[PDB]
């Protein structure tokens, strides 16, 4: 990606953020156990 | 907001250029606006001392 | 198994190098050299901040162990508040001292011991009016006893033989030192023999059996063959002969815990109370729990705690300070050189007492020292989904996040051990 | 704190005592939240049990 922007004088930061897929489900077997398992697609995660 | 936010900072002139390789199944798009270094703080930590 | 790569089989290798952790500095501002963060991701295709993000899954059919290898090399000076290696007690009431950090020697750590002690005085110790020889606490390396004669009641050299023996503790009736919460004993060599019980406490009445035998004078014998004791310093000190009741009048009122522990009742004196030990100046070796919170499971009987120390302990080791021991034949000659050429006379104040002069050198100098060391801490069972960030923790003993390791590296060789789960 | 990794969510069962939360540097879910109310419901309406 090239980015062109309108220059100020002040120091920035550009805050670009990949919409991606961000799931977790929840499983509960019994009784005091809970396992999450995640899942960001295109950005590997969890 | 499924996302993964990155910041690249900007020194106060003219363009950038980010990112290497990946894998790019099921992206849905961008969204992009600059924000000021000042104002952005560090929460990868428990103070931020800058 | 990671992400974009291709999976790999058996074995491999995580590196948990601190390096590393100077690279994600966002997640480090309060984390020292010994509490840090770290990414096991190492590939030059990602910044190391964004490789955080991945992590290693391990198969979830297998148990798997790991090999954990560590590196470790911690500057830990030898006197510390950290350490509680500078902490001291001295009753006339119930004054603390404190000793200045740094890394000394046995024989340096015993002058800044009677330095503190001096300086306390002088401070509001001698303005209340207390005259200045009536200091009751000294540390002098020395036996009272040798070319002592039974006969003549008196040692017949008119000097304290100037010898090392072992490190002792002088004192004058009412004033004594009673430390519980440093470890000063442990290098100056003291131990109690029954501990855990409420701490080390030895004082005057504790060392009873052990008084100073007194001293005759060489000029008086030499002048009209007449023995008697020292009851002046030639500066005008009295070395306190006739006091002390219970004890022959040829004896003073200091008591010497060595001449006390030997030459006295064992079963009701300081003996059955005390124990002499080598002077380990590292004020006893202790131990660094490794702990790691995200790849190694939690061992048994351990919980994660919300202390930032108390984290469960994959590991232990040896504290990396090896007191290793030098001996020079000439060490009083030394002694003497080292005080002729710091011109001052702060270490020896009292140059002209036999019983207050600088405690002499010890033949046998025991300075510590820091090495690295290399162990290996067996198999130790892991997760299945070993993150990017990790914290990786050396903790004290008592679970105090010892802050002056330098340069930990650990190594993890992971392994398939039983089955599913 | 939400995405610190010093300070995380260990919620979890007495049994597994596996963390059930994970934050990994780039999840803003406090601007998730923003967004997600602002679109459920109204914002221009303060609500103060919350703020």
């Amino acid at each position: 990606m090239t980015f062109e922007m309108d220059p100020i004088n002040e120091p920035t930061l550009l805050y670009v953020l990949f919409e991606v897929f961000d799931v977790a489900r929840v499983h509960q077997p019994h009784r005091g156990v809970i396992e999450v398992v995640y899942l960001r697609t295109p950005f590997s995660a969890g | 907001l499924s996302a993964a936010n990155m910041l690249y900072p900007i020194p106060p002139n003219a363009t950038q250029l980010p990112i290497p390789s990946r894998n790019w199944a099921a992206f849905r798009g961008w969204s992009l606006t600059r924000l000021k270094q000042r104002e952005t703080p560090a929460l990868g930590s428990p103070f931020d001392p800058y | 198994r990671y992400s974009m790569l291709p999976p790999l089989y058996d074995t491999t290798k995580i590196y948990l190098i601190d390096n590393k952790s100077s690279d994600i500095q966002t997640l480090n501002y309060q984390n020292d050299h010994s509490d840090y963060l770290t990414t096991i991701v190492q590939n030059s295709d990602f910044t190391p901040l964004e490789a955080s993000n991945h992590s290693i899954e391990l198969d979830e059919r297998s148990r798997w162990g790991g090999n954990l290898k560590t590196i470790l090399y911690t500057n830990l000076p030898n006197i510390t508040q950290h350490m509680f290696s500078n902490s001291f007690r001295v009753k006339m009431e119930w004054f603390p001292l404190r000793l200045p950090e740094g890394n000394f020697s046995e024989t340096m750590v015993i002058d800044l011991m009677n330095n503190a002690i001096v300086e306390l005085y002088l401070a509001l110790g001698r303005q209340e009016g207390v005259k200045e020889e009536d200091i009751g606490v000294k540390i002098d390396t020395r036996n009272f006893s040798l070319g002592y004669d039974p006969q003549t009641q008196l040692v017949t050299p008119g000097v304290y033989t100037n010898e090392a023996m072992h490190a002792d503790i002088v004192l004058l009736p009412g004033c004594a030192i009673d430390f519980t919460h440093s470890r000063l004993n442990n290098l100056l060599g003291i131990r109690k023999r029954f501990p855990y019980q409420e701490g080390f406490v030895i004082s005057y009445e504790d060392l009873k059996g052990g008084n100073i035998p007194a001293l005759m004078d060489v000029e008086e014998f030499n002048k009209s063959k007449t023995v008697r004791a020292l009851r002046e310093d030639p500066k005008g000190r009295s070395y306190h002969v006739g006091e002390d009741p219970e004890a022959r009048e040829n004896e003073t009122a200091y008591r010497s815990w060595y001449l006390a522990y030997n030459y006295g009742d064992p079963e009701k004196g300081v003996r059955a109370t005390t124990l002499l030990t080598t002077g380990d100046v590292t004020c006893g070796v202790e131990q660094i729990y490794w702990s790691l919170p995200d790849m190694a499971l939690d061992p048994v009987t351990f919980k994660a705690s919300l202390k930032t120390s108390n984290y469960p302990v994959v590991g232990t080791e040896l504290l990396p300070l090896v007191p290793r021991s030098f001996y020079n034949a000439q060490a009083v000659y030394s002694q003497w050189i080292q005080e002729k050429t710091n011109q001052t006379h702060v270490f020896n104040r009292f140059p002209e007492n036999q019983i207050l002069v600088r405690p002499p050198a010890p033949t046998i100098t025991s300075i510590s020292e820091n090495k690295p060391s290399l162990t290996d801490h067996g198999i130790v069972p892991l997760r299945n989904r070993l993150g990017g960030v990790q914290r990786v923790t050396l903790t004290d003993a008592r679970r105090r996040s010892c802050p002056y390791v330098y340069k930990s590296l650990g190594i993890v060789t992971p392994q398939v051990l039983s089955s599913r789960t | 704190y939400y995405n610190s990794g010093g300070n995380l969510g260990v919620l979890a069962g007495q049994s597994s005592q596996l963390n059930a939360v994970v934050d990994l540097q780039d999840r803003n879910t406090e601007l998730s939240y923003q967004m997600l109310l602002a679109n459920t419901t109204d914002r221009s309406r303060y609500f103060s049990m919350w703020n």
